[PDB]
RNA sequence: CUAGUACCGUGAGGGAAAGCUGAAAAGCACCCCGGGAGGGGGGUGAAAAGAGCCUGAAGCCAGGCGGCGAUAGGAGGGUGCGGCCCGAAAGGGUUGACCCUCCCCGAAGGAAACACGGGCGACCGUGGAGUACGAGGGGAGGUGACCGGGGUUGCACCGUCCGU
RNA sequence: GUGAUCGGGUAGGCGGGCGUGCCGAUGGGGCGGAAGCCGGGCCGUGAGGUCCGGUGGACCCGUCGGUAUUGCGGAUCCUGCC
RNA sequence: CCCGAAAACAGGCGGCCACCGAGGGCCCGGGAAGAAGACCC
């Protein structure tokens, strides 16, 4: 239960997030890693975003919510790291993913944005 | 950092280091299928005279620094583990666990659980 | 089947392929090697016609690895040449076996191609021939194994 | 390619410079090769080149030192001697060379070069012979 | 043990080492400690002191 | 283990090799081809372990894959730089590989242009200047996936095997 | 801490370590797959150790102390196979 | 006089095809040629 967490998130939320980043690894643009995620959100190019639970220690994912709040774009909390690693298709565990140009998953991007804005209520 | 300086020294040294093999290991299958070092001892041998154009021989000068001698690339020192009683009695800041190869799955389960709790690293 | 010997072919598909073997044959593995290099990569009926020509001594086989004291032959690409007959009869029999096996599997016969033809050395059967000054030297028979895979085409 | 006019030039110095060129990666054409000079005395030089022509392998002459009788080949052979011939580097450098008697039409109407370091002007002695003389003695065409 | 066979030597000049061999075919070597079936060079004894 | 056996010598005498299916034979019913030994399908079995039977290594042979391959010279290797190929795990790595640029310190060492004068001259002296640089040690950033390792081979240099 | 006044070596002499089989003790593993075999990763100046994958189908290792038919490229070596 | 386009500047000319098919080999009857191959009609 690190600091960088704000709220509890159900299952289908983050699982749909995972399947979204995979359906987008299909064709569109995906940046993998804290540095490129933060540069994306700075340049605005970021549109949807995922973050992992067990990122330890949290001095590298603590200061992202203070980016994504002002950005106000959907960030989704998935609990595992190796799952994100396989979603992006790498043998390294990931902490953070920034997804851009979702083709084949515009539907689910809209959907999860709806549900996480419901959350944000 | 001194430890990192030493680790880079070891890196360069063990990259440039040759593979010390016998006189003519390339020439007889009996020596290709068990490549080991054996000191040359003959009177006319050239590897024993240490001539230009021939391979080299081991010496105490190629050794690695004493601080990092024996360490894992990760910077940890290894500890072979066959059970939980061995798993505990380990400092997770300087030591790491290698699980032995004869350990079965029923017991590897327990070992790995206890390790991820206590915070120990496991290289397998 | 029997289960005494296996094949060198990997990735064998039972729904497009058929096999045949000849084991413990009393012929030359050298001439077998040479002749299979030729029939390999061709269609089964073309190969049968080839074998008929060879048996009739109307078409020579080129020798490329086993050559000593071998004279050249009529027309382009020769070179050392020979006519083996026992080897050809044996190979003919194996090919007939494989044609049958395709048939009874369901494959169409005029659309098959040879994709594997290998010859292996079998066990030796030892004898002796008497020589001069009180000796006796080996006079032995070298056997051969042959394996064939045919694949139907689309 | 660079084009060099052997006319008033000294053979060995010309060849030394040209061979360094070749190794440093250029293409060289030499024209008017019959007009380079060789320094010494006539008897000495002719004896040398004759003793070279009549060298050969006693068992089979289809091997053998094939030392030439033509002027362009004399020049080409000197240059060769100045390179590593037993090496890929040298074989390529040597293939980058071409030597002609006269000036073919193909090269006519072009501006030639001359190597400063090699030239008859340096000399103090009236003793010199021409490669064409050597060739005539040996029995070569042009 | 190993000391039960009867041998004969080949001698020099037969492109063959000077090793003891039996007289009947197959004419295998015998009795020497580098042969297959021969006495062992330094084997264990009962005259040894353990106490 | 059907061994002082087979076998050798006129004879007195000499003298071998050779262990192991499976818990249970459940030791392959039946079909197609073949003169046949046999091959192919199907079946038993936890597993073909198929009697030519536990495990089943090397040398040797065939085929498939990868690399080289018909102008070329050394005992079949060493040092360095490259090209093609493999690369899951056990090695590192998205908490960021390789490469890139920026700064600070900086051992032993250490320029040039250029300005004045000396020498017939190659060049030297004073200043420029202990400057620019310099093995390595630290730090700040951008880029975003390979690196190390292995197989073979090209180039340049070096290299007349082993025991006595 | 000192070493400008240590750092080549045949015959030879001295010191420390790696590995193989059996015993007395101690501590462990194994049909959720032992030994052995193949190909690879890491540590080690090195002798060598250990892990991954595959094959295999019942036994094996560590530390302390003792013991030994205890380490091979050669003998115109022996046996078997090619 | 004999050999001689593998002369690594690995040639020159004329003509025929290619961008189904010009040419060639096997095969048949023979020798002026011949250890097999090649050569000639």
């Amino acid at each position: 239960k690190p600091s960088y967490v704000k709220f509890e998130v159900p299952q289908e939320l983050a699982e749909k997030a995972l399947e979204a980043v995979e359906i987008a690894r299909d064709t569109g643009r995906i940046r993998k890693g804290t540095n490129e995620t933060t540069k994306a959100v700075e340049r605005g190019q970021a549109k949807l975003v995922i973050i992992a639970e067990d990122v330890d220690p949290e001095e590298i994912v603590a200061h992202l919510p203070p980016l994504c709040e002002e950005k106000e774009i959907p960030y989704v909390y998935v609990p595992s790291k190796k799952e994100l690693g396989a979603a992006a298709g790498l043998e390294v565990p990931a902490a953070s993913v920034a997804i851009i140009e979702p083709g084949k998953a515009r539907e689910l991007v809209e959907d999860i944005a709806m549900k996480v804005k419901e959350l944000m209520k | 950092n001194e430890k990192a300086r030493l680790l880079r020294i070891r890196a360069k040294l063990k990259r440039k280091k040759p593979r010390f093999l016998r006189q003519e290991w390339w020439r007889y299958p009996k020596f290709k299928n068990d490549p080991k070092w054996r000191r040359p001892k003959g009177i006319d041998s050239k590897m024993r005279l240490k001539k230009k154009g021939k391979p080299r021989s081991p010496s105490i000068g190629w050794s690695s620094p004493k601080a990092v001698r024996g360490l894992h690339p990760s910077g940890y020192e290894e500890v072979l583990v066959h059970n939980v009683k061995e798993l505990e009695a380990i400092d997770p800041t300087r030591q790491a666990a290698r699980i032995a190869g004869t350990v079965g799955a029923r017991k590897r389960e327990m070992i790995l659980a206890r390790a991820k709790e206590l915070g120990v690293k496991v290289l397998n | 089947s029997r289960g005494r010997f296996s094949y060198s072919f990997q990735n064998f598909d039972p729904e497009r392929m058929a096999r045949a073997s000849g084991r413990d044959l009393r012929i030359s593995p050298k001439h077998s090697v040479e002749l299979l290099r030729e029939i390999r990569g061709m269609m089964l009926n073309d190969a049968l016609r080839y074998l008929d020509d060879v048996i009739a001594k109307k078409r020579p086989v080129p020798m490329k690895r086993f050559n000593d004291s071998q004279g050249h032959k009529p027309g382009k690409g020769f070179g050392p040449g020979r006519y083996p007959v026992k080897v050809a009869k044996a190979v003919k029999k194996i090919l007939l076996n494989a044609k049958n096996n395709a048939e009874q599997k369901g494959l169409d016969v005029d659309r098959l191609k040879i994709i594997h033809a290998a010859a292996h050395r079998g066990p030796v059967l030892r004898g002796y021939i008497p020589r001069a000054f009180g000796r006796a030297t080996p006079f032995n028979e070298q056997t051969t194994h042959i394996e064939i895979v045919v694949e139907e085409i689309r | 390619m660079r084009i060099i006019n052997a006319e008033g030039l000294i053979l060995g110095r010309l060849a030394s410079k040209v061979a360094k060129m070749l190794l440093e990666g250029e293409e060289v054409v030499i024209v008017n090769a019959e007009k380079a000079i060789i320094t010494g005395n006539r008897e000495d030089i002719f004896a040398k080149y004759k003793q070279r022509t009549e060298l050969r392998t006693r068992t089979n002459p289809r091997r053998g030192p094939f030392y030439p009788k033509r002027s362009d080949e004399i020049v080409r052979r000197t240059v060769r001697g100045m390179l590593p011939w037993k090496t890929d580097r040298g074989r390529k450098a040597f293939k980058r060379l071409k030597v002609y008697v006269g000036v073919p039409k193909e090269f006519e109407g072009k501006e030639f070069e001359t190597i400063s370091e090699a030239h008859m002007s340096r000399l103090a002695t009236p003793k010199y012979v021409t490669v064409g003389e050597v060739a005539k003695f040996l029995g070569g065409k042009f | 043990a190993g000391k039960r066979r009867v041998t004969e030597n080949i001698g020099k000049g037969h492109g063959m080492a000077r090793v003891e061999r039996i007289k009947t075919s197959p004419r295998f070597a015998a009795f020497v400690p580098f042969a297959v079936g021969g006495r062992r060079t330094h084997p264990p004894k009962v005259e040894k002191i353990i106490w």
